[PDB]
C-alpha cells in the first residue's frame, strides 16, 4: 500500500500541462462456493427459446445465486435420520449444524447444513 | 580411465532399512498413506520415491491461498471449508484524478 | 503435567532438573484454602467469574451433566486468561553466549564466545563477561570460535611472516539442562 | 569499494574534496579581490547543526555529515542459495534439517555425508 | 536527545557536483581516459584511490620506472587468481574459520600455479606503456614474475643466498619462459629472505622485530602548554606518562613471555625448548578403542608393513593397536617450563590448543611498524588482495548474486546456474540447485537474443553445454552498485601536474605502434 | 556468593563512566551543549 | 499513555531502595529454595524452574528502578545467571530486550532477537517485537520501527498487541513531529508527511485483527488529527 | 515465472503531454523516481524475508488452512505436521526472495552514461 | 533553495527536488477507498440491493 | 547381536542402549550358573565390540562409501535428472488408469503444469531414500556400455547432449609430449619433400 | 475444462479466461457482479 | 519507510559509478577530428 500511495501521489509533482492515468492489475482471491452456485443435473423439464426473449431478462430470470433456504421444520413422525434423509446430508453433519439441540420433536426449526443435496 | 567409477549396487535390504527409517522420521506419511513400509512390487521403491515428490510439492488450495496472503499480501477471503474453492485471479482497473 | 513435559523435551528424552521443584505451591486441605490458592497464583485475571462464563456450553449446562469436560474448559480458560500462568509455564531455553571480535581479525562473522565456568573447568579465574570486554552479537552468519595462535618456534617464519591464528569451533549456546542431565547420567553410572 | 571508505565517505565533512584547512584571509590574486579577511571565530558559542565556525576539519563552515543513523545497503547477495560452512550449532540438529538436494550433496561442504557421520 | 533535529547533510552527489562546477570540469581530477573518445561511465568520474594498490609496496608512493606497470600486471594475476577461485569453486565463504580458509587458499594457490597466465585479459589504462613480460622479467629480476619452475625451487628448498634473479634450466635443458599464475606461498616465501625484503621496501623489518611498539601517551602535551603548568602539575604529567609508559612496557613483556594456560596442571606455562618436526601416527588400541601416538620414524619398518597389507596390527608393549586410517602429522616436541619451576614434554598441537595468557591486539605490530597492525602478511600483494576478498565477502559485498544483462556476461566468466532438468511430463521447465559453469557465448544483441534471454553455459562437473534462462544464472558481484558488477576497480597512476597532459588527437589511444 | 558483600555491591554499580569522557563546563555540570560544540570549546590549544 | 515513559518514571518512585529490595529478597528466596530442594544435587536449586522463575521475577523488576538498574540487567543479572547456572525462558530474553531497548542499544537487542529467531523460533512471543519498536523509536530510528512492523504484518505470527499498534503509531507521531536543519525549512515542515502513513495503518490493523477502540486517548487525538489531514472518502 | 517475466502487482502509468518532447522528459522523471522508492520498499521487504527465512513458529491458522480438506490426493484426510507446512511457507519465501533481488539488481544498472530506460 | 542561479541565471532542475515531492504529496489527503482491503467476501444477496 | 546391527541403524542413541541392555543381561546370566573361568566376560566385552564394528561398518561401506562422491552424482542434480527420467520410461506403472486414484495423477499433473517446476527441499533421510532409489534406476535406465562404469550417474540417460570433450591430449605431461613433438618434427624435415 | 470454454465463448483466449465487467457506475459493484458471473459460469462447467 | 530513500542522503549508501552532472554532457558534445588518417 505503501508503493501504491507514492504512486497515486505523483500526479501532484507531475509536468506543466500533463497528466495522467493508472493502470492496475493485482493478485486477488476469489472464492467459489459449491453452497451458493451448487452443481446439479439440469432440471427435469428443459428450458426452451422461449425463455430468452427480449425483455425475457427483465421478466423471466431472477439475478444469481437463487435463494435456497438454510433453514427446515422438522415434520411430526420425523427423526434425526429421517430428516437427515430428507435433506440430504450425513446424520453427523445435521447434528453439527444443529449442535445447541440434543434431540428434536415435531414442529421444531432446524437448521440445514450448507453442503446438503 | 582414471575419472570412471564404478556404478554403485544397492540391494533391497538397504532400501528397505532406509523405509523404515524414512517411516520413523516422518509417522504422518504412513498414517496418511503417502507411503508404506512394504517394499512387495519391483516398481514400489520408485513409487515411494515419487508420492514424497508429490507430497513435497503440490500445495493444496487453501494453504497456497493463506501463503499467498502472508508475505505477498494478496487480499481476497479464503474459504476453508471442503465445499470453497480459492481461486488466485487477477483484476484490472483504471483511475484518473 | 505441562512442567513434566517441558523438562522431557529439554533433554530431548529420564527427567531433567527443571521439574524438580516448580513455581506453583502445593494447595492446603480446606475450601478456604482453595480460594487463598487460586488467589494467589491466578489472581490477576478473577478467576471467579470466569468458572462461571466457562459453565455453559451451546445450551448444555457443564457442571451438572459433564463434569470433566468443564473443569478442563474453566481450566484452560484461566490459563489462557492469565499473564502469570503464561510465564510459570515457560519452556527452559539454551543460554545465550556474549562474544567479542576476534583479536587477529578474519571474518567479521566470527566472534569469540564466552564460556560459562560450567562448560569450562579449569582454566585460569576470569571476571564476568561484560566486565571482560563481551557483548550481544549475533546474525545469520555468526559463527563462534575459541581463539589462540600457533606457537612460533625460532626460524624465519616465526620473525618475519604475521602469527597463524588457530580456530577452534563452539557452540553459541548452552544447554544448562541437557549438562544437568548427562552428568547426573554419570553420576548414576559411577554409582 | 574506494580505499578508506569509511575515513573519507562517512567520516569527513567535505567527502575527502573540500580543503578545510584553508585561511579566509585576502588574497592579492585578481579573481579573489572580494575576499575579505574574516574575523576569528567566536569563542562559546552553541551553532545550528548544520553549520560550525569553520576552524578545523572536524568543524566545517558547512556539516556535511548526516547526524542520524548510517547503514550500509542491504547486500544483494543472495542469503538462500549460498551454503556456507557448517556451523555446530547446525551440525547438532541436522537430523531436523530440511535442506535442498543441493544442500545435502553440495559440492563443498556436503550435509549429508555429515548426517551419515 | 541530538537526534530531535534531523540533519541530512549535504548528499555527496551534491558535493562533488558542486566541486566540479566550481573548478569548470575540474581537469585536474579527471584520469587521462575521459579526454579520450567514448569514455565508458568509469573514465567518467573522480580520481580516488581504490583498494586495488594496497598490498604492493615495491611501487613506494613515488612508483619508479616501470614499477607501476609491474603492479599493473600482479593485479592482473589477481583478477584471474580470482577467476580460478570462482571456477573450481574456492571462494571466501562468509562464514569460514581459520583453519577452513587455511586449507582453502592452499587449494587455490596450487591451482594458481598449474594454470597458465592469460594476456589476453591484461588491457593498458591510460599513457601506461605496454610490456612484455619478458622485458619486466629482466628489469626487475625473475623472482618477480616467476616461472613455475623458479617456483618450484622456492618452495620446495631451504637457502637465502639465493633469490632467484635470471631464468632456470628445465626438464628439456631450455629457459622456462612461462608465467603462471602468483600464488600466496610463493610470495611469503620471498618476505622470509632480507634481500627481498630491502627490495621491497620493508627493510625495517629487520631490526623491528622482537620489539615493543613505542608507547603512546594520552593526552600527551607539546611543549608551549607544559610551560603553562605549574611545579605541582608538571609532577603529576610527570607521574601519568611514566605511568602510561611503564605499563605499557610491561604489558609486552608479559604478552612476548607467550605463556599459556595448562589444564591438567592448572598452571601457567612456557616453552624452554624447541625439537625438529616430527611425523606422527595415531594408533587405536583394539580392546578399550583407547587412542594413542607414535613417532613415525622410530616404527617406520612395522607401519609400512602395516601399510603394505601383511601384518595389520601394530603390537608395542604387549598391548597392539590398529593404525588409524590416515592420522599422519608433522608435530613439534616441545618443553614446557611450569610456573612451579617444573617440566613437561607437550606436543605442538597440544599446547596450541591452550588458551594464552596475554592476547593484545597489537601482537603483529612489530611487521609495520607504526603503521597499523594487520593480522595477514600486509608485505604479500597476493595475500592481501585475497584478505580483502574475504572482508568484502563476510560483509555481503562481495557473493552469489543473481546476474544482469549490464554485468557483463562475457565468454569465460564464471557463473553458477540454475541445471535444468528435462521431463516430457512437464510443462514449461524444471529448474534445480545451482552448479557452477563457465559461459561459453552470451549475445547481448536482442535480435540474436529473444525473451526470455539465454547463457549457452558448459556446467563443471561432467563439462555439457546447455543454453539456460538468464534468470537462472548467478555471478560473483564485486560491489552492490554496478552496471558492471562482476569486474574490479582500476586505480590509475597519480600525476603531480594534471594541468599539464597531452593527448594525441589523431591517434588518440596510441595505436600506431 | 554471600549475600550484599563487597563484590556484589560492587557489580550493581554498573559500568564506571570515565572523568576523561565527561564534559563538564564552567559551573562542574554536564553541559546544555550539543556534543559537537562542547568539543570544540574544549580542544587543545592549536 | 505512553509505555516507555512510564518505565522511567516509575524509577522516580524510590527506585534506589525498590531495587536494592528486590535484589534482598531474591537473595532470600535462593536460600529458601536450596531449602526445598533438600539426583542433581550440586545443581538441584539452579536447575529447578523455580529459580528461572525467580530471576526473571528479579529482572521484570529493575526495570522499574532507575536507569542504572536498568542498564545492570542485560550486563550483571544476566552474567550472574549464566554463572550460577540457572536456564532461562523466552521471558527472561525479552526482559533483556526490554531493558537493551530502554537503554537504546539496538544492536544488542535486535541480535539476542536474531540468535532467539535461529535456535528457538517456536517460543517468540510479541513482547519481543513490542521490546524492538519501543527501542527503535527511543532511539529514533524511525526506518526500522517501520521495518519490524511491516515483518510482523508478514509473519501474522504472534500475533500483534493493541500495545504493539500503540507503539507503532506512537512513533510514527514522533518522526512526523521532528524538524529538519534549516537548508530543508525554506518552504515548509517536511515530515508531516509521515502522518498520512496512519490512514494506511489504521487499514492493516483490521486485517490484522488490533481492535483500533484499544489506543489510548491521547494517541487517538493524535491520529485523529492525522486522519483528518489526510483522509477523505469518496464521497467528499 | 522467474526473472523479468513475474510479478504479484503491475502498475501501469499512462502519461500524457501535449508535445512529444514533454512526455518524454516526464517519463524520465517519474521513472528514477520509482526507481529510487521501489528499491527502497523492495529492499525493506527483503529484510524481512531474510528474517523470515532465518526462522519463525507457524500460525496455528496457517496450519489449520493446510489441514481443511475432506480428502488430499491420497485419499485420505491427510496431516501436515508443522514442519510441512513451515517448509511450503520457506520455500514460497526463497521465491520472494529470487523476485525481491531482481528488482534490485535492476534498480542499480541505471547509472549516467549507461541509462537505458 | 541553496542555488542562487535557480532560475535567474540558468538553471533548471531537470528532475524535480526530493524536498519539493515531499511537500507537494503532504499537501492533499489520500482517498480512503483506495486502500483496497477485502477479507470477507462478496455480498451476493444484499450489497447490489443497497438503499436507494 | 546380529539384530541389533541391522535394526537401529539410523538412531544411534537408541542402538547403543539396546546392546548395553543385551549385553549387561548376557552378564547377569553369565556370572551365575557359570564356573571356573573369567574366559566369558572377556568374550562378551568382544562381543559388543563385534557388534559396533560390525554396525559402524555396515554404515561405512553400504552408505558413506555409496553416497559421498558428489560430482558422480552432480551435485545432487543427477539425482534428480534420473528420477524424472526413471518416472519417464515406467509411466504404464506409474501412472496410469490401472496404476494409481485420479487424485494422485491429478496431482502430480499439477505440479508438473507450474510456470517453474521447483524441486522440493527434503530431510535428511528422505534425501538418502532418494538418492539411494535413484542410483539404483539410473543402473537400468543407461546403454549396456555405460552399466557398470561411467563418469556420473546420469551419463548416457539422454541421447543428444553436447560435451565439452575437444581436447584428446591436454591433460597428459608436458615434459613427455615435448619429446615426442621434437622428435617426430626432425623425422619429418629429414625424411620427405612435398 | 471443454465444458468451460463452450460455455464462455470468446471469453477465454490464451487458456485465459476473461470476464470484463460494465454493468454498474462504480468499480466496486463490478468486481461483485464479475465475481458472481464467474462462480456461475463456474458452477455450470463443472456439470461435467 | 521513510519519505526521502536512506540511498540519497547516507553515505554509506554512497553510489561509488555516478558521476557528477558536467563530466558526461561535455564528454559528449566531442567531435573528434575526422581526419585521423592520411586518404579519407
Amino acid at each position: 500500500t505503501e508503493f501504491e500511495k507514492r504512486m497515486y501521489d505523483i500526479r501532484h509533482w507531475l509536468h506543466r500541462q500533463t497528466s495522467c492515468e493508472f493502470h492496475t492489475i493485482y493478485r486477488r482471491n476469489v472464492i467459489h462456493d459449491s453452497a451458493v452456485f451448487p452443481t446439479e443435473h439440469d432440471p427435469a423439464t428443459p428450458t426452451t427459446h422461449e425463455h430468452h426473449r427480449m425483455f425475457s431478462f427483465a421478466l423471466d430470470w431472477q439475478s444469481a445465486p437463487v435463494n435456497r433456504l438454510s433453514t427446515d421444520t422438522v415434520h411430526e413422525g420425523e427423526s434425526w435420520d429421517a430428516v437427515a434423509q430428507r435433506l440430504g446430508c450425513s446424520v453427523g453433519e445435521l447434528k453439527d449444524a444443529n449442535a445447541e439441540r440434543e434431540t428434536i420433536e415435531a414442529g421444531v426449526v432446524i437448521n440445514v447444513p450448507v453442503t446438503a443435496t | 580411465n582414471m575419472n570412471v567409477v564404478q556404478r554403485p549396487c544397492i540391494e533391497d535390504g538397504l532400501l528397505s532399512l532406509v523405509l523404515e527409517a524414512v517411516t520413523k522420521r516422518h509417522p504422518n506419511w504412513v498414517k496418511a498413506g503417502v507411503i508404506q513400509t512394504t517394499l512387495k512390487d519391483p516398481f514400489d521403491a520408485l513409487r515411494w520415491m515419487m508420492h514424497i515428490f508429490i507430497r513435497l510439492s503440490y500445495v493444496p488450495h487453501a494453504g497456497a491461498a493463506t501463503i499467498a496472503r502472508l508475505s505477498r499480501r494478496r487480499i481476497g477471503p479464503i474459504g476453508l471449508e471442503p465445499h470453497q474453492f480459492n481461486v488466485p485471479a487477477e483484476l484490472g482497473f483504471v483511475e484518473q484524478y | 503435567q505441562t512442567l513434566q513435559n517441558n523438562a522431557v523435551e529439554a533433554v530431548g528424552a529420564g527427567s531433567a532438573p527443571w521439574s524438580i521443584l516448580g513455581p506453583l505451591t502445593a494447595i492446603g486441605p480446606t475450601a478456604e484454602d482453595t480460594m487463598v490458592w487460586l488467589q494467589q497464583h491466578y489472581g490477576d485475571v478473577d478467576v471467579m467469574s470466569i468458572m462461571r462464563w466457562a459453565r455453559f456450553r451451546k445450551g448444555k449446562d457443564l457442571m451438572a451433566k459433564d463434569r470433566p469436560q468443564y473443569l478442563a474448559r474453566a481450566a484452560a480458560w484461566i490459563e489462557l486468561l492469565s499473564k502469570r500462568n503464561r510465564e510459570m509455564e515457560e519452556v527452559p531455553l539454551t543460554y545465550m553466549r556474549k562474544s567479542k571480535p576476534l583479536v587477529l581479525d578474519t571474518n567479521s562473522n566470527v566472534r569469540v564466545a564466552w564460556q560459562t565456568p560450567l562448560m569450562r573447568s579449569g582454566g585460569p579465574p576470569r571476571l564476568l563477561a561484560r566486565e571482560e570486554g563481551y557483548v550481544f552479537h549475533h546474525s545469520n552468519s555468526s559463527r563462534f570460535v575459541e581463539e589462540t595462535y600457533r606457537h612460533p618456534g625460532e626460524s624465519l617464519q616465526s620473525r618475519y611472516l604475521a602469527l597463524q591464528p588457530l580456530h577452534t569451533e563452539v557452540s553459541a549456546k548452552e544447554d544448562f539442562q541437557r549438562l544437568y542431565y548427562q552428568a547426573q547420567k554419570h553420576h548414576k553410572q559411577q554409582e | 569499494q574506494l580505499q578508506a571508505q569509511d575515513r573519507i565517505i562517512c567520516g569527513t565533512h567535505g567527502a575527502g574534496i573540500v580543503a578545510h584547512q584553508t585561511a579566509v584571509n585576502s588574497s592579492d590574486n585578481p579573481m579573489l579581490s572580494s575576499v575579505t579577511t574574516a574575523a576569528p571565530a567566536a569563542d562559546l558559542s552553541r551553532t545550528k547543526p548544520h553549520e560550525g565556525t569553520g576552524t578545523s576539519e572536524r568543524d566545517p563552515y558547512i556539516r556535511t555529515l548526516h547526524n542520524q543513523r548510517s547503514a550500509a545497503p542491504e547486500s544483494s547477495v543472495s542469503q538462500s542459495h549460498t551454503v556456507n560452512a557448517p556451523t555446530v550449532d547446525e551440525c547438532e540438529m541436522l537430523a531436523e534439517r530440511w535442506g535442498t538436494m543441493n544442500y545435502w550433496h553440495n559440492d563443498t561442504f556436503p550435509r549429508l555425508v555429515v548426517f551419515l557421520k | 536527545t541530538e537526534r530531535n533535529t534531523i540533519h541530512y547533510g549535504v548528499p555527496i552527489q551534491q558535493i562533488v557536483d558542486e566541486f566540479v562546477f566550481r573548478h569548470r570540469n575540474a581537469r585536474g581530477e579527471r584520469p587521462l581516459d575521459y579526454f579520450k573518445p567514448f569514455p565508458n561511465f568509469r573514465a567518467l568520474r573522480l580520481n580516488r584511490m581504490y583498494r586495488d594498490v594496497e598490498g604492493f609496496s615495491l611501487m613506494k608512493q613515488r612508483p619508479e620506472f616501470l614499477e607501476w606497470e609491474l603492479f599493473t600486471r600482479y593485479r592482473q594475476h589477481h583478477q584471474q587468481r580470482r577467476r580460478l577461485a570462482l571456477l573450481h569453486g574456492l571462494e571466501p565463504v562468509a562464514n569460514e574459520t581459520a583453519q577452513e580458509r587455511d586449507t582453502r587458499r592452499h587449494r587455490l594457490d596450487e591451482i594458481c600455479e598449474r594454470t597458465p597466465f592469460d594476456e589476453r585479459e591484461m588491457r593498458v589504462n591510460d599513457d601506461e606503456m605496454r610490456v612484455s613480460v619478458e622485458t619486466l622479467r629482466s628489469w626487475f629480476g625473475v623472482y618477480m614474475l616467476p616461472s613455475p619452475t623458479v617456483v618450484n625451487a622456492v618452495l620446495g628448498g631451504s637457502a637465502s643466498v639465493n633469490l632467484h634473479l635470471y631464468h632456470l634450466a628445465d626438464e628439456m635443458g631450455t629457459a622456462d619462459t612461462r608465467e603462471h599464475v602468483l600464488s600466496s606461498r610463493y610470495l611469503n616465501r620471498l618476505l622470509l629472505l632480507e634481500s627481498y625484503q630491502n627490495r621491497v621496501g620493508r627493510g625495517f623489518m629487520n631490526h623491528v622485530v622482537g620489539r615493543a611498539p613505542e608507547p603512546v601517551v594520552p593526552h600527551e602535551q607539546p611543549q608551549e602548554v607544559l610551560r603553562h603548568f605549574s611545579a605541582e602539575e608538571r609532577a603529576m604529567y610527570e607521574q601519568h606518562v611514566k605511568e602510561q609508559t611503564s605499563r605499557q612496557l610491561g604489558e609486552w613483556e608479559r604478552a612476548m613471555k607467550r605463556r599459556r594456560w595448562l589444564t591438567d596442571h592448572q598452571q601457567y606455562g612456557h616453552v624452554v625448548s624447541h625439537g625438529l618436526e616430527t611425523s606422527v601416527v595415531d594408533l587405536s588400541h583394539t580392546e578399550t578403542g583407547a587412542v594413542l601416538t607414535v613417532s613415525t620414524k622410530a616404527y617406520e619398518q612395522e607401519i609400512e608393513a602395516v601399510r603394505m597389507k601383511t601384518n595389520a596390527t601394530i603390537k608395542v608393549d604387549g598391548m597392539v593397536y590398529n593404525l588409524l586410517p590416515n592420522s599422519e602429522r608433522r608435530v613439534v616436541p616441545l618443553t614446557v617450563q611450569l610456573d612451579s619451576g617444573e617440566k613437561i614434554d607437550m606436543t605442538s598441537e597440544d599446547f596450541d590448543r591452550c588458551e594464552l595468557e596475554a592476547f593484545p591486539r597489537n601482537l603483529n605490530h612489530a611487521l609495520n611498524y607504526g603503521i597499523a597492525n594487520y593480522a595477514y602478511n600486509r608485505g604479500n600483494y597476493v595475500e592481501t588482495q585475497d584478505s580483502i576478498w574475504e572482508e568484502q565477502t563476510a560483509s555481503g559485498q562481495e557473493g552469489w548474486s543473481p546476474a544482469t544483462h549490464a554485468d557483463g556476461l562475457r565468454e569465460g566468466l564464471p557463473v553458477r546456474a540454475r541445471r535444468p532438468i528435462f521431463s516430457s511430463s512437464a510443462e514449461q521447465r524444471i529448474a534445480g540447485g545451482p552448479q557452477r559453469a563457465v559461459i561459453i557465448q552470451y549475445h547481448h544483441q536482442p535480435f540474436f537474443n529473444p525473451e526470455p534471454r539465454l547463457v549457452k553455459v558448459a556446467f563443471q562437473c561432467d563439462g555439457t553445454i546447455m543454453e539456460v534462462p538468464i534468470s537462472d544464472v548467478m555471478i560473483w558481484q564485486r560491489r552492490y552498485h554496478g552496471p558492471e558488477r562482476t569486474v574490479g576497480d582500476e586505480s590509475r597512476r597519480y600525476n603531480p601536474a594534471a594541468m599539464r597532459r597531452y593527448v594525441d588527437v589523431t591517434d588518440p589511444f596510441n595505436e600506431k605502434t | 556468593d554471600t549475600q550484599n558483600d563487597k563484590k556484589q555491591l560492587a557489580r550493581r554499580l554498573g559500568r564506571y563512566m570515565l572523568f576523561a569522557n565527561r564534559s563538564l563546563d564552567d559551573t562542574g555540570f554536564p553541559t546544555d551543549a550539543r556534543a559537537d560544540d562542547y568539543t570544540r570549546w574544549m580542544a587543545p590549544p592549536s | 499513555c505512553d509505555p516507555a515513559l512510564t518505565y522511567k518514571l516509575l524509577g522516580d518512585e524510590n527506585g534506589e531502595e525498590r531495587a536494592q529490595e528486590a535484589y534482598r529478597w531474591f537473595d532470600l528466596a535462593l536460600t529458601s529454595l536450596a531449602v526445598d530442594c533438600g539426583h542433581f544435587v550440586p545443581y538441584l536449586p539452579q536447575g529447578t524452574a523455580a529459580a528461572s522463575h525467580i530471576t526473571n521475577a528479579l529482572m521484570r523488576t529493575l526495570l522499574t528502578c532507575g536507569y542504572t538498574h536498568v542498564a545492570a540487567i542485560p550486563d550483571s543479572v544476566y552474567d550472574r545467571m549464566g554463572s550460577m547456572g540457572i536456564s532461562p525462558t523466552i521471558s527472561t530474553y525479552e526482559l533483556v530486550m526490554l531493558a537493551l531497548s530502554l537503554q537504546g542499544n539496538m544492536v544488542e537487542a535486535e541480535s539476542i532477537l536474531s540468535f532467539l529467531r535461529s535456535h528457538h523460533s517456536e517460543h517468540i512471543t510479541v513482547e519481543s517485537f513490542n521490546a524492538l519498536l519501543l527501542g527503535h523509536r527511543e532511539a529514533r530510528q524511525f526506518d526500522c520501527c517501520d521495518a519490524i512492523w511491516q515483518e510482523l504484518v508478514d509473519r501474522r505470527w504472534p500475533r500483534a498487541s493493541p500495545l504493539t499498534a500503540e507503539l507503532y503509531l506512537r512513533s510514527i507521531m514522533d518522526h512526523a513531529n521532528t524538524p529538519t536543519s534549516e537548508p530543508l525549512q525554506s518552504f515548509a515542515n517536511i515530515n508531516v508527511v509521515e502522518k498520512k502513513k496512519v490512514p494506511l495503518v489504521l487499514a492493516q490493523m483490521d486485517e490484522l485483527g488490533v481492535p483500533r477502540t484499544h489506543l489510548s486517548r491521547v494517541l487517538m487525538d493524535e491520529v485523529e488529527d492525522s486522519l483528518r489531514k489526510f483522509q477523505t472518502y469518496r464521497s467528499r | 515465472e522467474d526473472g523479468i517475466r513475474g510479478s504479484e502487482v503491475t502498475y501501469k502509468i499512462v502519461l500524457e503531454g501535449f508535445w512529444d518532447h514533454h512526455v518524454m522528459k516526464l517519463a524520465e522523471d517519474v521513472c528514477m523516481f520509482l526507481k529510487d522508492v521501489g528499491r527502497q520498499i523492495v529492499e525493506e521487504k527483503l529484510v524481512a524475508v531474510r528474517r523470515l527465512l532465518q526462522g519463525g513458529a507457524v500460525d496455528p491458522e496457517l496450519l489449520a488452512a493446510f489441514n481443511c480438506a475432506r480428502a488430499g490426493p491420497f485419499g485420505g484426510l491427510d496431516e501436515y505436521d508443522k514442519e510441512e507446512v513451515a517448509n511450503f511457507l520457506r520455500s514460497d519465501l526463497r521465491r520472494l526472495e529470487e523476485q525481491c533481488l531482481s528488482v534490485i539488481n535492476r534498480c542499480n544498472v541505471p547509472v549516467p552514461g549507461a541509462t537505458n530506460i | 533553495s541553496h542555488r542562487r542561479d535557480y532560475i535567474r541565471m540558468g538553471y533548471i532542475p531537470r528532475y524535480t527536488p526530493w524536498e519539493w515531492i515531499a511537500i507537494q504529496e503532504a499537501d492533499q489527503p489520500l482517498i480512503a477507498e483506495q486502500i483496497r482491503q477485502d477479507n470477507i467476501g462478496t455480498s451476493y444477496f444484499f450489497s447490489l440491493n443497497r438503499y436507494w | 547381536a546380529e539384530a541389533a546391527v541391522t535394526k537401529f541403524l539410523f538412531q544411534r542413541g537408541s542402538f547403543e542402549s539396546m546392546l548395553h541392555r543385551i549385553i549387561t543381561d548376557a552378564l547377569e546370566k553369565m556370572s551365575t550358573l557359570a564356573l571356573g573361568g573369567q574366559e566369558g566376560n572377556l568374550a562378551l566385552e568382544a562381543l559388543k565390540r563385534q557388534t559396533l564394528f560390525k554396525r559402524n561398518d555396515y554404515i561405512q561401506k553400504r552408505l558413506i562409501d555409496v553416497v559421498s562422491n558428489s560430482a558422480y552424482l552432480g551435485y545432487g542434480d543427477s539425482v534428480w535428472q534420473v528420477f524424472f527420467a526413471a518416472v519417464e520410461a515406467n509411466e504404464e506403472n506409474l501412472l496410469s488408469d490401472r496404476a494409481t486414484t485420479d487424485a494422485i495423477r491429478a496431482a502430480w499433473e499439477g505440479v508438473m503444469r507450474e510456470d517453474v517446476v521447483r524441486l522440493p527441499d527434503v530431510t535428511g533421510v528422505v534425501a538418502l531414500y532418494l538418492t539411494l532409489v535413484c542410483i539404483r534406476e539410473s543402473g537400468r535406465l543407461v546403454p549396456e556400455e555405460l552399466k557398470e562404469l561411467s563418469s556420473g550417474l546420469e551419463d548416457g540417460v539422454r541421447p543428444g547432449v553436447r560435451k565439452l570433450q575437444q581436447y584428446p591430449l591436454i591433460f597428459l605431461h608436458p615434459t613427455v609430449k615435448r619429446r615426442f613433438v621434437v622428435k617426430a618434427v626432425a623425422e619429418i624435415l629429414h625424411n620427405s619433400s612435398s | 475444462e471443454r465444458r468451460l470454454r463452450i460455455l464462455a465463448q470468446h471469453r477465454v483466449g490464451m487458456g485465459v479466461l476473461k470476464l470484463d465487467a460494465d454493468k454498474y457506475e462504480d468499480q466496486a459493484d463490478n468486481v461483485t457482479f464479475g465475481t458472481t458471473k464467474l462462480s456461475e459460469l463456474l458452477a455450470d462447467a463443472r456439470k461435467a | 519507510s521513510a519519505n526521502i530513500p536512506r540511498s540519497v542522503w547516507d553515505p554509506a549508501q554512497h553510489n561509488p559509478n555516478w558521476s557528477d552532472s558536467y563530466g558526461h554532457d561535455i564528454t559528449n558534445r566531442r567531435a573528434w577530428p575526422a581526419r585521423k588518417w592520411t586518404v579519407g
